[PDB]
């Protein structure tokens, strides 16, 4: 991609991604599965207090160079 | 004085678990366990001098049935942890009627926590059997198995030993410490 954003976790990690403004949130998750091994449906991404929907894009949410997103995992118990 | 290692020889930092937490969790989710409903929560806390301290049990917004439970509004969970600088150190849930083990769903869920934090633990309460367990995936073989896994269906099986009970007291040590219980439901 053509800019870099950061994904900070609740575990002291910081993931760095290269992405396009036109990358979908679902694309950003796929890049995280690639880099960290986490399935997309287990991820929730959060920016400026709002949770990001799979079908929208980084531009839809005004996410620019070197912005920080936040990753919170879902919990599924059996 | 005592160090625990993964199967592959990586050292695990110690997590201090309040002795109270298991008992208080069962108490907090007892309405659901009576109604034959699974419940879950998050183990949160802090890193002090190369050790983790569980300080908060957080009951997130969730939906449940008799054999499943899942979070629904992770944003409020996030807001709480971030606002209070809480690390995620693992999770806990009930088997209202089943035995004390990690199901296929538990393994896939936990794989992600243990990837984000090598020491992450999964506590399983089987109150109808009066047992409980604290588990993790084998590192690296079990992590690798579940990460690569693409099998469909909720309850599918896995090839080989995938998880194990955590080392006590080297990895997890139960101690008499303070606890906050945060109910976000
Ligand atoms: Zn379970
Ligand atoms: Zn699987």
């Amino acid at each position: 991609g053509s800019m870099q954003i950061f994904v900070k976790t609740l575990t002291g990690k910081t993931i760095t991604l290269e992405v396009e403004p036109s990358d979908t949130i679902e694309n950003v998750k796929a890049k995280i599965q690639d880099k960290e091994g986490i399935p997309p449906d287990q991820q929730r991404l959060i920016f400026a207090g709002k949770q990001l929907e799979d079908g929208r894009t980084l531009s839809d949410y005004n996410i620019q160079k070197e912005s920080t997103l936040h990753l919170v995992l879902r919990l599924r118990g059996g | 004085k005592i160090h625990a290692y993964t199967e592959g020889g990586k050292p695990l930092r110690t997590i201090y678990l309040p002795k109270l937490l298991k008992k208080v969790f069962l108490d907090v989710v007892k309405p659901n366990t009576k109604k034959n409903l699974e419940t879950c929560g998050i183990l949160c806390g802090k890193l002090r001098q190369n050790a983790f301290f569980i300080t908060h049990l957080v009951i997130p917004l969730q939906e449940a049935t008799s054999d499943t439970c899942g979070t629904t509004d992770e944003a409020s969970l996030f807001e709480f942890q971030d606002k209070h600088n809480l690390l995620t150190l693992g999770w806990i849930h009930t088997h209202p009627t089943q035995t004390c083990f990690m199901s296929s769903v538990d393994l896939h869920t936990h794989c992600s926590y243990q990837l984000m934090l090598p020491e992450a633990i999964a506590i399983v309460m089987a109150p109808s059997k009066n047992t409980s367990g604290i588990f993790r995936l084998l590192d690296p073989e079990g992590l690798q198995t579940i990460v690569k896994c693409r099998k469909p269906g909720l309850w599918h099986p896995h090839e080989g030993k995938v998880y194990t009970m955590v080392a006590q007291p080297g990895h997890v040590r139960e101690i008499n410490s303070k606890l906050q219980v945060v109910d976000l439901r």
